[PDB]
RNA sequence: CGACUCUUAGCGGUGGAUCACUCGGCUCGUGCGUCGAUGAAGAACGCAGCUAGCUGCGAGAAUUAAUGUGAAUUGCAGGACACAUUGAUCAUCGACACUUCGAACGCACUUGCGGCCCCGGGUUCCUCCCGGGGCUACGCCUGUCUGAGCGUCGCU
RNA sequence: CUACGCCGCGACGAGUAGGAGGGCCGCUGCGGUGAGCCUUGAAGCCUAGGGCGCGGGCCCGGGUGGAGCCGCCGCAGGUGCAGAUCUUGGUGGUAGUAGCAAAUAUUCAAACGAGAACUUUGAAGGCCGAAGUGGAGAAGGGUUCCAUGUGAACAGCAGUUGA
RNA sequence: ACUAAUCGAACCAUCUAGUAGCUGGUUCCCUCCGAAGUUUCCCUCAGGAUAGCUGGCGCUCUCGCAGACCCGAGCCACGCA
RNA sequence: CCGACCCGUCUUGAAACACGGACCAAGGAGUCUAACACGUGCGCGAGUCGGGGGCUCGCACGAAAGCCGCCGUGGCGCAAUGAAGGUGAAGGCCGGCGCGCUCGCCGGCCGAGGUGGGAUCCCGAGGCCUCUCCAGUCCGCCGAGGGCGCACCACCGGCCCG
RNA sequence: CGCGACCUCAGAUCAGACGUGGCGACCCGCUGAAUUUAAGCAUAUUAGUCAGCGGAGGAGAAGAAACUAACCAGGAUUCCCUCAGUAACGGCGAGUGAACAGGGAAGAGCCCAGCGCCGAAUCCCCGCCCCGCGGCGGGGCGCGGGACAUGUGGCGUACGGAAGACCCGCUCCCCGGCGCCGCUCGUGGGGGGCCCAAGUCCUUCUGAUCGAGGCCCAGCCCGUGGACGGUGUGAGGCCGGUAGCGGCCCCCGGCGCGCCGGGCCCGGGUCUUCCCGGAGUCGGGUUGCUUGGGAAUGCAGCCCAAAGCGGGUGGUAAACUCCAUCUAAGGCUAAAUACCGGCACGAGACCGAUAGUCAACAAGUACCGUAAGGGAAAGUUGAAAAGAACUUUGAAGAGAGAGUUCAAGAGGGCGUGAAACCGUUAAGAGGUAAACGGGUGGGGUCCGCGCAGUCCGCCCGGAGGAUUCAACCCGGCGGCGGGUCCGGCCGUGUCGGCGGCCCGGCGGAUCUUUCCCGCGCGGGGGACCGUCCCCCGACCGGCGACCGGCCGCCGCCGGGCGCAUUUCC
């Protein structure tokens, strides 16, 4: 379990923090998990979510197959929202649903030198965490 | 509690001429507060009855001499498979109830040869009971930090580390202790006798060291030596049966005489 | 108002005791910083005792306790002139001195001279240039045979 | 037979108890242990496209620069932003900036009014008016300059 | 035959102040334990439902509710309410009651408007009667000033009017 | 008289939860035992101490513990009122 | 149908023309510290106690637990009495001696005296036995008497200090 | 009768600096009550406390004896334990109340004035040059100013010091950088940033699930990671994290070597000759306060007013006398210690929205008072606003439909939704106000699977089935007993110690070299004794509840045979 003395196990004060972060950690704690593809083809398991990646939701009433393109990152609430997840409301017009990121999975990733970079950054990590406990 | 809680109002009493209770009031107007009670342990926002200070004398100060019967005691008793049975450890399948394995286990370094010896030693089940009964707490702990309780497992006593307690330490209930710092709280961990033990040889060996026989004082302790019995031999089963206990006895008075109707 | 039989007690709580209270519940977080600062002096002072200066063999004063002996403050003068030592080389040399304590038997004063021709005989003196060692000792037995000493140096034994 | 009243029950009101929760306290412990005339603490007034409070900020005003990060902010709108002829947001924060009172410092204030030295303009050097900039508190230390004394003397 | 158990016989049973014992009476939290319970429905609450105990109280059925809870062995208390002209909050009867009575007074027609005793306009009858119910300031207030719109709340009736 | 609805000593905060032999209140059940308003002393007479009355905890002893159903086989306990 | 005055409280006396109480919910009052005394439970026991300090990966628990022993300093107990100077708790028998003078010198023993009670324990004449007897083998029960007497009580001696 | 030097003063918006105010939990210096207790009350107590004033720092204060003691003597300050509720004070009442010694935490010592010597050797400021900037320094230059003989600096301070000789030893200091190690170190030294294991597998529950069942190989996978939080429940494996002497990047600080710029000046012992101290201060009287300090503990005012083999202290005033101890009236100093304010953290047998801070929320806010000051109430829709489109009556509020949702019997003060109180419906009743206890009766709502009334052991009779019933054979496993049959042993003793201070330990207030290193004076090493240790073996008791092997008996089970007057359903 937790040994460092310097990071709290207190439940109000890491829900203060989760509810508080600034929106630059919010990214990192709206992240979501690669398909098995991608897992295989970038070593590397989670993904922060970005703006124009497709992702299938895999939990909730939204579960399926079918991939939609993200098109909202709404990190003060949480939540991101997909193209075809939405739901009409009474006076028809359709607004989008949003869901949780950990409750997707990204199916391909949009790609910059950013992107990349934080990739090979990942899969250095977790080859020098292998070959360190092999 | 705050010493200051509820005593930083500077109300008085109204006096008696004014059709209230003579409880001291809020001074002022303007706000609900005042003329509201104030100070008294029945008032809203007073002050508590004999508030709570920090010097309640948490601690108690046993006798080295009894904490050390105690020991001895919970030691004792772990090597009784009834008691430990009792205290609900599924030992049915252990080989030897006071059961000593290999000083080898001492360097074990991954998790899952912990988990693989448990499993060779038929000391699993009890690990299972554990996940089993890892459940919910009821009531304020969960607000208060004590989110999860669970069974208590085994307790594997060591007399050097070379890597046990990171090979174990994640298997819950597991409990590692050290031979030469043998805990009380957690060889009876409710107050009740007969925890599970698994022994290392070596410290198995520093046993007798550690409290000594009747015939040596324990070398480690320097001033120790095992507690006497006042009665040698408790089976009182085979002691009332003894024929020299049978031979001083008169009959047995085993006929009822119930009351008589007086016709 | 007293009650049948008992003792007449006097407490000492009508001085508003309550403002001015002295809990313990930072003596084990005391304890562990002293701790802490012993071993950090420990290791700043390498090879150097722990404890510190070697103390003098001390008779204990009043009548109750002149029977038993214990560690003074530091070598007298007297004692350190008899023993060869001077007064300014000591403490860097790592002996207690105490200017103001007098030698008023010669038994005392004998005691401690032995006492400190023991410790100069078990002393190691390392040379200020390593590569070059003037009159300290031979390499050979500072080499391994240095050691920090646990403990106070040359115990006062009874 | 009704009304009314009482008791009980169903349903509906009034009310917010109970229970469950908790980005709050209380207590203990640890490490640091740092304000200010280079203008503090405190106060006032302002600052957002839509903004009253809270929060943040100071006429560069819900922030500039720099560094890290790496695509948002979001209630609406607007518009950026090839993320490489460099970058949204957030964090850090070492550069810059920091209105008026306030120890508060030209004098004074429930108001207002000066003086000195430069610069620009109306003037067309000469000093009147207007604007801008810098100074103008008390105590005290070392030194400097200017002095005072029928204080002590020297020369005349 | 849970020997802290079980069985037998005899006598006895008032009780304030007070003392003691027992509590498988009750509340909250902690260490153990129940391979405990629970979204196939926890806590809480409601109930002409079935019961148990001398009692404190408890178990079960039905409903509501929507996420936690309990038994046993020990441990620890901010642990049990009808009162204190108790504290805070809420609610009755009183009761559609007292009352909406100081300074003479209103009426007609029309307009707007869903709606007019109260608004506006016109006509009439009155009052203040220049030491005013007139016209303007000081202090104090601070936007109440002016126009437009609304009819929630406020103007102790109303309002289409209003500080 | 007046000194901000306060005056034979204003108002505010604190010492302060001032003191009270005086008034009011003092929260679950059953079981067992169960009073005193009297003595003495006290600037004592609405209060205490003291003895008495009460409860609890015991301890030291006495009669024996009888016949496995059953069946006694002058003399019948320490001591007390 | 019979019985039945409104509770709480102070009081000799409450249904009182004595006080508080309109109703409901939630809150609401012998607590903690210190010091004593006695009782009970536990450990050790002429000792007992580490509580302050120190040593142990410094720390999930663990601010716990374990250990120290030339860390027992110290506290309390093991000695009392007197204002104090100070002093400070062993006797009984058999003897030979001065003079066994109401006492001085030693031996041999034993080791806190004695009386009256005193749970318990010990001895115990004599009894209880079978199909019966003259003749003893082994132990069980009752038992008048007698003995050693725990704790404790009453008393008489003795010893220490003023 | 002017000009100069000095002295003592003044001015300046002179050149360059410094102080002011805030916070104030902890600390230092003062001032300083009364409530209260004494069952009244005045001394006393509360208390040197609250309030008041001033001054600091990360700590402060204190501090290296004009000390404690009386001993075989200790040896700065501060803190802890104890001394000790003691000595003592006290209407000797209530009450108050230290210190020394001892054991610990920490441990660190020093500098002037004076007396002296040295050609003022000394210091500040301003110009110039160079090396540097990062807190403004170093070096050099100035017939450049000033301070200073009314005294700067070096040596030197009570532990003595200085100067001469005689002898001995050359012994090695600090300051800021250049390049890099051991990499600073309980395993980075600190600060910051980014990262690093494993199920969203199959079937199901649900509105959603993190629920339930499963995952052949000893068991899904990881585990040095099964803390915690989030996610539409309840998650080690979905995400962030968590573990790890894990990785990478940036910045900062101190540790050794060779060099760099310059300083840097002799130390000890013996003898001789010299030199040595703080004054309106101590002390004394008196007064007031304070203390446990009592014929006066400390502090202060006033008066008196010192000495130098002197002075202070030696807990009863005084005289004489001996002794002990220190050296006042000048100064600095880290650590151990304190911390209800501040910055940043961690935790809890604490509280859970009338509780916990007054403040879980636009709280020191709204509001009140001229002011000082006083000071609240107030948390919860839902997973997601999906926050009710549209039709319809009304002027609207407000309704009826419809719709979303698992649910609006969740509809923007919306989780649950008690009681008091109220409306309506249903049932019953009603002139001694209601209400209550005991006893019945009537009605009603419910409950009893009430409505042909239990079961089950043996036996008899009837009508059907089936392995197989008993006894024997083989195998397995148990229970009991056995001279110990055979071991393994176990308890208590008993022998020779072959067995251990080299080749078994630990202790002794037991004796020693008469073999070994310190003055006839220690530490080692030996012997002995007590507990031992494992052993070589034997005798006593026993197989014990410490176990095995052989037999003997019994029991059970499995497989055969037994297939019918047995056995069972
Ligand atoms: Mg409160
Ligand atoms: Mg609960
Ligand atoms: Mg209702
Ligand atoms: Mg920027
Ligand atoms: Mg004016
Ligand atoms: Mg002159
Ligand atoms: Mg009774
Ligand atoms: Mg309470
Ligand atoms: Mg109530
Ligand atoms: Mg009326
Ligand atoms: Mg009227
Ligand atoms: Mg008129
Ligand atoms: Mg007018
Ligand atoms: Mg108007
Ligand atoms: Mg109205
Ligand atoms: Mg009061
Ligand atoms: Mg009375
Ligand atoms: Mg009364
Ligand atoms: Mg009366
Ligand atoms: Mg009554
Ligand atoms: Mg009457
Ligand atoms: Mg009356
Ligand atoms: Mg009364
Ligand atoms: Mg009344
Ligand atoms: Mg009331
Ligand atoms: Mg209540
Ligand atoms: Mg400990
Ligand atoms: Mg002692
Ligand atoms: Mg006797
Ligand atoms: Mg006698
Ligand atoms: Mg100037
Ligand atoms: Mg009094
Ligand atoms: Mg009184
Ligand atoms: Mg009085
Ligand atoms: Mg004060
Ligand atoms: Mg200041
Ligand atoms: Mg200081
Ligand atoms: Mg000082
Ligand atoms: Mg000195
Ligand atoms: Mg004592
Ligand atoms: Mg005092
Ligand atoms: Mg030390
Ligand atoms: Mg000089
Ligand atoms: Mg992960
Ligand atoms: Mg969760
Ligand atoms: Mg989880
Ligand atoms: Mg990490
Ligand atoms: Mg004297
Ligand atoms: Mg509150
Ligand atoms: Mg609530
Ligand atoms: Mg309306
Ligand atoms: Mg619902
Ligand atoms: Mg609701
Ligand atoms: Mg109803």
């Amino acid at each position: 379990m937790k040994f460092n003395p310097f990071v709290t196990s207190d439940r109000s004060k890491n829900r203060k923090r989760h509810f508080n972060a600034p929106s630059h950690i919010r990214r990192k704690i709206m992240s979501s998990p690669l398909s098995k593809e991608l897992r295989q083809k970038y070593n590397v398991r989670s993904m922060p979510i970005r703006k124009d990646d497709e992702v299938q939701v895999v939990r909730g009433h939204y579960k399926g197959q079918q991939i939609g393109k993200v098109v909202q990152v709404y990190r003060k609430k949480y939540v991101i929202y997909i193209e075809r997840v939405q739901r009409e409301k009474a006076n028809g017009t359709t607004v989008h649903v949003g869901i949780h990121p950990s409750k997707v999975v990204i199916t391909r990733l949009k790609l910059d030198k950013d992107r990349k970079k934080i990739l090979e950054r990942k899969a250095k990590s977790r080859q020098v965490g292998k070959e360190k406990g092999k | 509690v705050s010493e200051l809680a509820g005593h930083q109002t500077s109300a008085e009493s109204w006096g008696t001429g004014r059709a209230v209770a003579r409880i001291p009031r809020v001074r002022g107007g303007g706000t609900h507060r005042s003329g509201q009670g104030a100070f008294g342990n029945m008032c809203r926002g007073g002050r508590m009855f004999a508030p709570t200070k920090t010097w309640r004398r948490w601690h108690r100060r046993v006798n080295t001499t009894q904490k050390r019967y105690a020991i001895c005691s919970a030691l004792a008793a772990s090597a009784l498979p009834a008691l430990v049975m009792s205290k609900g450890h599924r030992i049915e399948e252990v080989p030897e109830l006071p059961l000593v394995v290999e000083d080898k286990v001492e360097g074990y370094k991954k998790t899952k040869e912990a988990v693989l010896l448990l499993k060779k030693l038929k000391a699993w089940n009890d690990i299972k009971k554990v996940y089993a009964s890892q459940r919910m707490r009821a009531g304020k702990g969960k607000m208060r930090n004590r989110r999860r309780i669970q069974r208590r497992g085994p307790c594997i006593i060591y007399n050097e580390d070379n890597g046990i307690i990171k090979a174990f330490r994640n298997i819950p209930g597991i409990t590692l202790l050290n031979v030469s710092k043998l805990n009380i709280l957690k060889l009876a961990p409710g107050g009740h006798v007969g925890r599970f033990c698994i022994w290392t040889e070596s410290a198995f060996r520093k046993l007798d060291e550690l409290y000594g026989t009747w015939r040596k004082a324990a070398s480690l302790k320097s001033n120790y030596n095992l507690p006497m019995h006042k009665m040698i031999n408790t089976d009182l089963s085979r002691i009332l049966k003894s024929p020299e206990i049978q031979r001083a006895l008169r009959a047995p008075r085993k006929k009822i005489h119930r009351r008589v109707l007086k016709k | 108002a007293p009650s049948r039989n008992g003792m007449v007690l006097k407490p000492h709580f009508h001085k508003d005791w309550q403002r001015r209270v002295a809990t313990w519940f930072n003596q084990p977080a005391r304890k562990i910083r002293r701790r802490k600062a012993r071993q950090a002096k420990a290791r700043r002072i390498a090879p150097r005792p722990a404890s510190g200066p070697i103390r003098p063999i001390v008779r204990c004063p009043t009548v109750r306790y002149h029977t038993k002996v214990r560690a003074g403050r530091g070598f007298s003068l007297e004692e350190l002139r008899v023993a060869g030592i001077h007064k300014k080389v000591a403490r860097t040399i790592g002996i207690s001195v105490d200017p103001r304590r007098r030698n008023k038997s010669t038994e005392s004063l004998q005691a401690n001279v032995q006492r400190l021709k023991e410790y100069r005989s078990k002393l190691i003196l390392f040379p200020r240039k390593p590569s070059a060692p003037k009159k300290g000792d031979s390499s050979a037995e500072e080499l391994k045979l240095a050691t920090q000493l646990t403990g106070p140096v040359m115990p006062v034994r009874n």
